[PDB]
């Protein structure tokens, strides 16, 4: 049941730096490896870099030259991955990785981290607009457009989470400009229109926006 | 570092038997040991093969890893629905110190039976045309292979202008959805007389309409 507890995910501008850290649980450095690998949305593995901290050597990938600082932290077991100047690119979820046997044999990537999910991005903060989607035996579609927000996530829930059943929330768009939009749609019993209230509760913690909008017949 | 050619995809049925490709350019690949991982999509990668053959504990009996020649080769015997998922060969240079990393190999496992998608279309709501700001939404859902193409129509001409759409994303009841969204002025909504959606998936379109009421 050993672990790599990894930071969370951060958001930067292009040109900024980040810095990611991978700590160990239920054992420390020894002759181990830590490996950073990381995987850019909808594209496969890419080796990152190394670190060996019981003699000090790292590593890292030639397209990573100049940008890239490993160093690890012996007294709680910690590594960190530093990357500079940040570019497009560089949007990705960075995993570390142990390697080897107990006596630093083998290259093997036994041991993963959940990964850190790294954005760039030079869109700045915003909370989004909230518009109903009005509906108008046959069921009924009503929902909530949440429209230009930065970052991810958002969440939609509706009625106070009273209302679960005939719930999608669809996953959201990356518009031009940087910001995202996304929906929210409950299938009714068209009977039930005339029935009772739907409120879609809308909460976008990146910048603490909590939006409830009504959403009624035409 | 040298590279490591990986299959685009493989596809099977549940029970069948599947073979993966793993090719590297390098003058020693064929004695250097070659390791294979799965990753299943919104997960961390997990090794299943080290050292060419062998297997860690808690990984099944039903892969196994082999080399042939200059090439290695991974094999999923008795296919599962939970399968699906990318497999990465990996190799390790010792002079450059350099992981390498296959392209990754897609694995489908078919059986699942084909399902048109559903389309729900929204106009701009009345607030949002109040604020100078005009969307039409064309939420698609529970269709199967997880692949739709969207074509918009102002009356009965094409658009593309403004057209934003994503990917297809897996269903809690593994079918697949997909959203399109169209930006217009609450000028051009109001020049035309109706947009049309439409959503192709194998050979067949599904359409709806929406008009300024």
């Amino acid at each position: 049941q050993v672990q790599l507890v990894q930071s969370g995910a951060e958001v930067k501008k292009p040109g900024a730096s980040v810095k990611v850290s991978c700590k160990a649980s239920g054992f420390t450095f020894g002759r181990y490896s830590f490996t950073w690998v990381r995987q850019a949305p909808g594209q496969g593995l890419e080796w990152v870099g190394v670190i060996v901290p019981l003699v000090g050597v790292t590593n890292s990938a030639k397209k990573f030259q100049g940008r890239v600082t490993i160093t690890a932290d012996t007294s709680t077991n910690t590594v960190y991955m530093d990357l500079s100047s940040l570019r497009s690119e560089d949007t990705a979820v960075y995993y570390c990785a142990r390697v080897g046997d107990r006596f630093g044999s083998g290259y093997a990537m036994d041991v993963w981290g959940r990964g850190a999910l790294v954005t760039v991005s030079s869109a700045s903060t915003k909370g989004p607009s909230v518009f109903p989607l009005a509906p108008s035996g046959g069921t009924a579609a009503l929902g909530c457009l949440v429209k230009d927000y930065f970052p991810e996530p958002v969440t939609v829930s509706w009625n106070s989470g009273a209302l679960t059943s005939g719930v999608h929330t669809f996953p959201a768009v990356l518009q031009s400009s940087g910001l995202y939009s996304l929906s929210s749609v409950v299938t009714v019993p068209s009977s039930s229109l005339g029935t009772q209230t739907y409120i879609c509760n809308v909460n976008h913690k990146p910048s603490n926006t909590k939006v409830d909008k009504r959403v009624e017949p035409k | 570092q040298s590279a490591l050619t990986q299959p685009p995809s493989v596809s099977g049925a549940p029970g069948e038997r599947v073979t993966i490709s793993c090719s590297g350019s390098g003058s020693n690949f064929e004695y250097s040991f070659v390791y294979w991982y799965q990753q299943v999509p919104g997960m961390a990668p997990k090794l299943l093969i080290y050292d060419n053959y062998k297997r860690p504990s808690g990984v099944s009996d039903r892969f196994s890893g082999s080399r042939s020649g200059t090439s290695a080769s991974l094999t999923i015997t008795g296919l599962q629905t939970e399968d699906e998922s990318d497999y990465y060969c990996q190799s390790y240079d010792s002079s450059l110190t350099y992981w390498v990393f296959g392209g990754g190999t897609r694995l489908t496992v078919l059986g699942q039976p084909k399902a048109a998608p559903s389309v729900t279309l929204f106009p701009p709501s009345s607030e949002e045309l109040q604020a100078n700001k005009a969307t039409l939404v064309c939420l698609i859902s529970d269709f199967y292979p997880g692949a739709v193409t969207v074509a918009w129509k102002a009356d009965s001409s094409p658009v593309k202008a403004g057209v934003e759409t994503t990917t297809p994303s897996k269903q809690s009841n593994n079918k697949y959805a997909a959203s399109s969204y169209l930006s217009l002025t609450p000028e051009q909504w109001k020049s035309h007389r109706s947009y049309s959606c439409q959503v192709t998936h194998e050979g067949s379109t599904v359409e709806k309409t929406v008009a300024p009421t």
